[PDB]
């Protein structure tokens, strides 16, 4: 497939997301001046600008999205892994061969925090994971 | 011979997937049992449709207007589907001739609220003015009717094809009496269908 | 460390809750601890009383009957030290 309708097919995916994100958000509305602590391995508070940072962020966020248990997350979870596809089609395509390594989570504060924290574990991952999205979008350029 | 159209449908909120087909040509086989078959793909619909050896059932519910009936739940926005008719009997197995179907190339809107009209007694021109739906995020183009008010209507056809274009202007033959208006949106490139139209708003 | 953790009680009358934040080995004083509400809205410090060195105390007045959000039927009021809120929290239900 042509690299040009793969680029924009990428972007309407980070933008349809976003939008779903936002409305689904609406009802959970967050403020940013506000840190809550034992979330430290949810990322975001850093820009990103290499391919395989990204790849590891949105394979963190898949793994956190599906760590709960509602039908709206799954859909988000779904659509990440769809982008994360697609950002892996774009790597390949920018032509380096550096090898495909994935994986290395070990979250268990993260079954802690959902056991525990379920609400904010959920508006902490959103947020964060919107701000991701908003960052990929702007550096995608 | 057999043959199968195959019509999927695609709800506005881009979360259900309708997809329907005609049972013409298969009750002349007594005893037979249908059944569907659906192989998804990582990206994409290919080139040349074939059949997966490894695929997924799904059972189909009949309607009273005869068509089979059946849904997918959750969907993906761009993950192609290869599904066929397959038929199963006590002297082989025929297998229809399947169809790709792009998720995103069948989706329709909801009919844009909020449709309002006025005449503006300066000019002559008739102005309305709506708002496009949340979804789908991709450029829309939309058509427009106007004509009288009675039991029977003598409709005229017009579009607008600027897809920022949130107001337009009509010429108009008579401004004391009072029109009727509705639009209606589609995507740009021809994917989708037509998404009905719009609710009724009367002219002051 | 919450008490109590939830309450009970239709709309017509008031709401009191008390809260003491542990951090790390080091447990906060109570004069510079501000109050949450579902981490959306801040609420005035007229608001607020101290019954000792190490509680924070919030009476609320006049409660509205709360709005659903989507799966969940309660409202949530974190206590945090400057903008470092702890994970858990208390429930509010009407
Ligand atoms: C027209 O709208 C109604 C309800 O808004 C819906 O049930 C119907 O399916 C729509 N028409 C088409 C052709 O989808
Ligand atoms: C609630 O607070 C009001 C003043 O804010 C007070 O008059 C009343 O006695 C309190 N208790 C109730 C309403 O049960």
């Amino acid at each position: 497939v042509p690299i040009q309708k793969v680029q924009d097919d990428t972007k309407t995916l980070i933008k349809t997301i976003v939008t779903r994100i936002n409305d689904i958000s609406h009802t959970q509305s967050v403020s940013a001046k506000q840190r809550v602590t034992g979330l430290d391995f949810i990322p975001g508070l850093h820009p990103i600008l290499s391919l395989s940072k990204m790849d590891q962020t949105l394979a963190v966020y898949q793994q956190v999205l599906t760590s709960l248990p509602s039908q709206n997350v799954l859909q988000i979870a779904n659509d990440l892994e769809n982008l994360r596809d697609l950002l892996h089609l774009l790597a390949f395509s920018k032509s380096c061969s550096l090898p495909q390594t994935s994986g290395l989570q070990k979250p268990e504060s993260l079954d802690g925090v959902l056991e525990a924290s379920l609400y904010s574990t959920e508006v902490v991952a959103l947020s964060r994971l919107q701000g991701s999205l908003q960052d990929i979008l702007q550096q995608l350029d | 011979d057999v043959n199968i159209n195959i019509s999927c449908e695609t709800d506005g909120y881009l979360t259900k997937m309708t997809c329907r087909w005609s049972p013409s040509t298969i009750q002349s086989l007594v005893g037979s049992t249908v059944q569907l078959r659906y192989h998804r793909r990582s990206l994409y619909c290919p080139d040349s449709p074939s059949i997966h050896p490894t695929s997924e059932p799904k059972n189909c519910v009949l309607q009273r207007d005869g068509f089979y009936e059946c849904v997918f739940q959750p969907i993906f926005l761009l993950s192609g589907y290869t599904m066929w008719i397959r038929i199963n009997h006590s002297l082989g197995s025929l297998d229809s001739p399947p169809t790709c179907v792009l998720p995103d190339s069948v989706v329709k809107p909801l009919p844009p609220s909020n449709v309002k009209a006025e005449i503006t007694v300066n000019t002559g021109l008739l102005k309305v003015s709506w708002e496009k739906p949340v979804f789908p995020e991709n450029n829309l183009q939309f058509q427009i009717r106007y004509g009288l008010s009675g039991k029977e209507i003598q409709w005229k056809t017009h579009e607008v094809f600027d897809a920022k274009s949130k107001s337009a202007s009509l010429l108009v033959s008579d401004l004391c009496a009072v029109y009727v208006v509705q639009v209606r949106c589609r995507r740009l490139d021809g994917l989708g269908y037509w998404s009905n139209w719009s609710s009724p708003a009367y002219t002051l």
